[PDB]
C-alpha cells in the first residue's frame, strides 16, 4: 500500500510489476483500460459533459482509474504496487526508468518503434490492440515533440496556486487543477504526454505503462498540494451543470465521488510526501 | 461561428475537413477532432497538444500516422 519512487525500486520490484503488466496483457484485461480512457477523452468536453479532463474531476477520476489499474494488478501479484515518475528529477532519457530491464527506451528515428525493454514489439509480449493510428508496436519518442519535462521550479509554482479549480471549471479555467492539467501556464501534466510521443501522445496513453507511472506522480502533486493549502478544498461544491461537484457520483464507476477519493491514505500512501 | 471546410493533400494523404460541431478525415476514414474553450484545437493521435485550427490538427495526424493508414 506504500507508492514509490520508480527511481527507488529495487530489480526485484521492477521484475514482479514489469511481470504482473504483462500478464494483465496477456489476459486480456489490460486492454480494456486503455479503451475506458480513450472512450473518456474523446467524450470530456470543455461545452459540455466532462468527467475526466478537462475539468475539476480530472484528478479523483485519474485516481480512481490508477486505484483499479493497481488492483488489477494485485490480484497477480500482491506485493506490486504502482511506482511514480516524478519527471522533475528524472528528465533525461537516460534516467533509470527507460533501462531495458525496466521500460525500455526511446523509438528509433525511422518510425518510432521502441527496440529494447520488456514491452519492445518484438518479444511478442506487448501487442498494441486498442488504437487508431493502425500500426501494433509500441511508439515512443522521447523529447522529440518537445524540448524540456518541467521542472521542480514550475511545478513549485502550479503547487503555490490556492484555488483548487475556478470557474468555467473546464481548460480555460485559472487554478491549480487546469495548471497542473496543463492546459494553461508552464503547463506540467500535457507537456509530458507530448514529450514522450508516440501511444503517450493520443487518446490511447494507456498503451504506455510509462502512462500509469506518469499520472501517478500527477497523483502526489495533488497531494503535495494539499499539504500546501489545508485551507483549499475541492470546487465546486454544489448544482454545477456539466461539472461532477463534490458529493456528485463519478462515471463511469458511479458509486464513487470526489469526496470519497480526497483523502489518498485510505487506500495508499507514498514513500515520501 | 464554426470554422471554414478544408480539401487538400497533405504529404500523400487526403485531408479534409466539415461542419457537421465539426468532422475530419484522412483518406476518407474519420479523425476525432475537438475544439477548445480558447479556440484552438486537437485530435485523438495529438489529444495533449493544442493546434489552432482543424487543419492544423489534420496535419499534426498525417505528421503522426507516418503514412499508416487511420482506424475508425
Ligand atoms: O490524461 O491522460
Ligand atoms: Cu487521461
Ligand atoms: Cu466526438
Ligand atoms: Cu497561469
Ligand atoms: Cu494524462
Amino acid at each position: 500500500t506504500v507508492r514509490k519512487n520508480q527511481a527507488t525500486l529495487t530489480a526485484d520490484e521492477k521484475r514482479r510489476f514489469v511481470a504482473a503488466v504483462l500478464e494483465l496483457k496477456r489476459s486480456g484485461r489490460y486492454d480494456e483500460f486503455v479503451r475506458t480512457h480513450n472512450e473518456f477523452i474523446m467524450s470530456d468536453t470543455d461545452s459540455g459533459e466532462r468527467t475526466g479532463h478537462r475539468s475539476p474531476s480530472f484528478l479523483p477520476w485519474h485516481r480512481r482509474f490508477l486505484l483499479d489499474f493497481e488492483q488489477a494488478l494485485q490480484s497477480v501479484d500482491s506485493s506490486v504496487t504502482l511506482p511514480y515518475w516524478d519527471w522533475s528529477a528524472d528528465r533525461t532519457v537516460r534516467a533509470s526508468l527507460w533501462a531495458p530491464d525496466f521500460l525500455g527506451g526511446t523509438g528509433r528515428s525511422t518510425d518510432g518503434r521502441v527496440m529494447d525493454g520488456p514491452f519492445a514489439a518484438s518479444t511478442g509480449n506487448w501487442p498494441i490492440n486498442v488504437r487508431v493510428d493502425s500500426r501494433t508496436y509500441l511508439r515512443r519518442s522521447l523529447g522529440g515533440s518537445v524540448a524540456e519535462l518541467p521542472t521542480r521550479a514550475e511545478v513549485e509554482s502550479v503547487l503555490a496556486i490556492s484555488a483548487y479549480d475556478l470557474p468555467p471549471y473546464n481548460s480555460a479555467s485559472e487554478g491549480f487543477r487546469n495548471h497542473l492539467e496543463g492546459w494553461r501556464g508552464v503547463n506540467l501534466h500535457n507537456r509530458v504526454h507530448v514529450w514522450v510521443g508516440g501511444q503517450m501522445a493520443t487518446g490511447v496513453s494507456p498503451n504506455d505503462p510509462v502512462f500509469w507511472l506518469h499520472h501517478a506522480y500527477v497523483d502526489k502533486l495533488w497531494a503535495e498540494w494539499q499539504r500546501r493549502h489545508p485551507d483549499s478544498a475541492y470546487v465546486p461544491t454544489g448544482g454545477t451543470p456539466d461539472v461532477v461537484d463534490l458529493n456528485e457520483t463519478m462515471k463511469p464507476w458511479n458509486t464513487v465521488r470526489p469526496a470519497d477519493l480526497l483523502d489518498h491514505t485510505a487506500y495508499y500512501t507514498f514513500d515520501a510526501l | 461561428a464554426a470554422p471554414e471546410s478544408f480539401d487538400e493533400v497533405y504529404k500523400g494523404r487526403r485531408i479534409q475537413g466539415r461542419p457537421a460541431g465539426y468532422e475530419v478525415f484522412v483518406d476518407g476514414v474519420q479523425l476525432h477532432v475537438m475544439r477548445n474553450a480558447d479556440g484552438s484545437w486537437i485530435s485523438v493521435v495529438s489529444h495533449y497538444d493544442p493546434v489552432p485550427t482543424p487543419r492544423a490538427a489534420a496535419r499534426a495526424a498525417v505528421d503522426e500516422l507516418q503514412g499508416a493508414p487511420l482506424l475508425p
